[PDB]
């Protein structure tokens, strides 16, 4: 095959893509990865071990703890929660893998607690 | 107001976006209709555009049902009744059992015969498009220096009993118990509040002091130990009219949590 080895076989793929919506899905994924506990590190991933059981599927989130980590996201999932809440559930899908013991279909569920 | 409905969430923007490629647009509503796209722009596929819902605009609305007011009602006519509907901003500002000058388009509009036929009845319901309300029944340092300064004055006590229930005679006693109970003991089983019972034959003025000082204070209640009272004191559950949906009534006694409770007839 030559270089232009992409005809877009079997291609249907999204033209346009939410900008908002990715930059709060990465945004969401670092702070998942990088906000830490006062007591210890990385408070999300200790808390987001508890996922493997075949029951739990939903992490609870502390907004406050958004807001520490940067109030400019924290407004925006606030404000644009519906619109942008699959993409951090996608967010968290992809920081859980590490645990590589999820089944591979399972979905999972972010839920923002303590709420000013 | 006879009753006043959940708030209407009403599109005013539709939010669609392609199944296929996710290519986004807006359109606005031209009279309640929508002008729904047919095809995607971004790449031409026919019927591919989805309205999102909750993307989509919306403002409030809200259904009002007015009564004519007693006293301008023909001699022992039945009330008639007008539909208001109130839009943003505009929406939540009456309740049930208030009386209210509304200003309003006068609108007529068709009602179809069926819902899944848009042939419509030759007569055409009427409502009031609203406008503006006016409420027409509902009515600092200096304060706080007049009651400081009042609170020194002598027998003061012996003053505010005789200011309570000024059209009624003599019972000094039973008004300064009335005072002390709506005044109250010390929040903080602690319980503060004062109980009072007044005792009597029927017509005498117990009834006209509890129908007197139910509304001398905030959160007070009013009503009958009969069956035919209005608000009962026990708590109940009910199906909603309006909705069918269940709906937990509390009492009277629960209603005053922080008030009087004037119960006639006990
Ligand atoms: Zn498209």
């Amino acid at each position: 095959l030559a270089a232009a080895a992409e005809p877009g076989a079997g291609s249907q793929h999204l033209e346009v893509r939410d900008e908002v919506a990715e930059k709060c899905q990465k945004l969401f994924l670092d702070f998942l990865e990088e906000f830490q506990s006062s007591d210890g590190e990385i408070k999300y991933l200790q808390l987001a071990e508890e996922l493997i059981r075949p029951e739990r599927n939903t992490l609870v989130v502390s907004f406050v703890d958004l807001e520490q980590f940067n109030q400019q996201l924290s407004t925006t999932i606030q404000e644009e929660f519906y619109r942008v809440y699959p993409y951090l559930c996608r967010a968290l899908k992809t920081f859980v893998k590490d645990r590589k013991e999820i089944p591979l279909a399972k979905d999972f569920y972010v839920a923002f607690q303590d709420l000013p | 107001v006879i009753r006043t409905s959940q708030l209407i969430p009403e599109m005013q923007e539709a939010f669609f976006q392609c199944q296929v490629c996710a290519h986004t647009t807006r359109v606005e509503m031209d009279r309640g209709r929508i002008a729904e796209p047919s095809v995607c722009g971004r790449c031409h596929t026919t019927h591919s555009m989805a309205l999102i819902h909750n993307r989509s605009l919306f403002s409030d609305k809200q259904m009002i049902k007015l009564q004519e007011s007693p006293e301008d009602m023909p001699a022992g006519q039945t009330p008639h009744t007008v539909i208001l509907f109130a839009h943003n901003d505009l929406v939540d500002k009456v309740q049930p059992g208030d009386r209210v000058n509304v200003t309003g388009i006068y609108r007529a509009v068709p009602i179809r015969v069926n819902p899944r036929v848009s042939n419509v009845k030759s007569v055409y319901k009427t409502h009031i498009d609203v406008i503006h309300y006016r409420k027409t029944d509902a009515k600092s340092e200096k304060r706080v220096e007049l009651l400081k300064e009042l609170s020194r004055k002598p027998d003061i006590y012996e003053r505010l009993a005789s200011a309570l229930a000024p059209s009624i005679y003599e019972h000094e006693d039973i008004k300064k118990g009335i005072l002390l109970q709506l005044f109250g003991g010390t929040r903080k089983k602690f319980r503060a509040e004062i109980n009072i019972l007044l005792c009597g034959d029927p017509g005498t003025s117990k009834s006209q002091l509890l129908q007197y000082v139910y509304n001398l204070v905030p959160r007070g209640q009013y009503t009958s130990g009969k069956g035919s009272s209005a608000v009962g004191l026990t708590a109940y559950v009910m199906k909603d009219p309006e909705t069918r949906q269940l709906v937990l009534q509390t009492g009277a006694l629960v209603l005053s949590d922080n008030g009087i409770c004037c119960i006639d007839e006990f």
